[PDB]
């Protein structure tokens, strides 16, 4: 129901690739909210890393010393870009959570 | 020359000369391979010309359809036609402080004393000097400032083009390209187009607000025209889009007729709690709006008469008890 925020919902189709959507068939039976997810979406995807310790002074400024606590999205983006690619869903959701809601970014 | 005062989308508009090589010569300055990326508007214009020629000067001008035979990229037309479907043009109570509470502060200049400064010929030597100054270039700030003090439903009061009869041309040409081809991707292109039609909300006061609502109503009518095809393609996404449109319209009006027509639930009688928010938003602004909106909001009472599959409705209609205030007593 948000305005100008439905563009990030398209990233769910890329994040629902066959690399982690193996449990979708098991979750679509018991739950009921999967009816709208399967109609919107349904190969795999991967990425790489560059640095590991590139968040020395940027990790201690999640909430920000000054006002405008919305800068936490920059810390999440920095902790998601230069990190391990083990969490394929969290790595694919980095482009969506960049301009998404603050609650979703914190979660 | 207006580019300097105010450039990639101009190629699709300049390619209309072939309907020739001037557009390709102008595009060759930067990249001659970007013709496929900006081909969406060209294909939309070609489809519009074919629709105008199938059923006038357009029928004779559409004879240049052979220019599009350079490639055979037919799969790229899935996400296209968005601009063709969105185009429908080229086809108040702040004086309640009557008591002394407003006497301490200033008062509203609504009497004849507000216009008591007609005799101003003494300062004419300074008025004329300021008129010839750069103030004439900013004088529009005073004329573009009186567009306030009005929160009424102006949308409830507002023949745009002829795209309804020319909408099934591509479907009849490409074997139901709007319904069968759109259902191959599980209505993904349809959802993307529905999102892009609403993302273009920039000036809904008196500009694009009069055309975006009409485009949304036309898209809803085209999606609801199919009984089995739309229920086989997608229903939850359509319900979510309708609920989002209703929630966006309730934030302000005449578009409630489209929601009422989509809420008939002829083949969609398998609804769920996803309509509770819409039923609450329709009843919230029911008695607060005008008589026209109060009469058009009879969709809630029409849906309340459903005797089958209405267990969840009877369980979550606890919020409908507010209709007894301005009774609307029969619904309560």
């Amino acid at each position: 129901v948000r305005s100008a925020a439905v563009t990030c919902l398209k990233n769910i189709l890329a994040t629902k690739t066959g690399h982690s959507f193996w449990e979708i068939y098991k979750m679509t039976t018991d739950p009921m909210l999967a009816y709208l997810q399967p109609f919107r979406t349904s190969p795999l995807s991967e990425n790489h890393d560059i640095w590991i310790k590139t968040l020395t002074c940027a990790f201690l400024d999640s909430g920000g010393t000054k006002c405008e606590i919305l800068q936490l999205l920059k810390p999440m983006c920095e902790v998601k870009t230069d990190f391990c690619q083990t969490v394929l869903p969290y790595l694919i959701h980095d482009i969506l959570l960049q301009d998404t809601n603050e609650s979703w970014r914190n979660l | 020359v207006s580019e300097t005062f105010g450039m990639a989308s101009h190629l699709d508009y300049l390619v209309l000369e072939w309907l020739f090589i001037l557009l390709n010569y102008t595009n060759i300055e930067d990249f001659y391979r970007s013709c496929y990326k900006v081909l969406i508007p060209h294909l939309v214009i070609r489809s519009h010309f074919d629709e105008v020629k199938s059923i006038q000067e357009d029928w004779k001008s559409l004879l240049t359809d052979c220019f599009p035979k350079i490639l055979v990229n037919i799969l790229p037309y899935f996400a296209y036609e968005g601009t063709r479907d969105s185009g429908m043009a080229q086809q108040h109570l702040f004086i309640s402080n009557l008591p002394e509470i407003v006497v301490e502060l200033l008062m509203t200049l609504h009497e004849p004393a507000n216009s008591s400064a007609s005799q101003s010929t003494d300062l004419c030597d300074f008025s004329g000097d300021l008129d010839p100054a750069p103030n004439p270039p900013h004088f529009p700030s005073h004329v573009i400032k009186a567009t306030f003090a009005y929160i009424s439903n102006c949308h409830k009061t507002k023949l745009s083009k002829s795209p309804d009869s020319y909408q099934k041309i591509l479907l009849a040409i490409c074997e139901q390209a709007a319904e069968t081809n759109n259902v191959y991707k599980k209505h993904r292109i349809l959802k993307i187009y529905h999102l892009f039609v609403s993302l273009l909300l920039k000036d809904i006061k008196s500009g694009l607000g009069g055309a975006w609502a009409f485009v949304l109503r036309d898209v809803i009518y085209t999606l609801i025209h199919y009984i089995n095809q739309r229920p086989s393609c997608i229903m939850d996404v359509s319900l979510r889009s309708f609920s989002l449109c209703c929630d966006l319209l309730s934030q302000v009006a005449l578009e409630n007729h489209l929601h009422v027509i989509v809420g008939t639930l002829i083949p969609l009688v398998y609804e769920q709690v996803e309509v509770q928010k819409q039923v609450l938003d329709l009843l919230k602004y029911l008695v607060i709006d005008n008589k026209d909106n109060e009469n058009l909001y009879i969709t809630i009472k029409l849906l309340d008469p459903f005797p089958d599959h209405v267990v969840f409705k009877d369980l979550r209609i606890t919020q409908q008890k507010i209709k007894y205030s301005r009774g609307l007593e029969e619904i309560n």
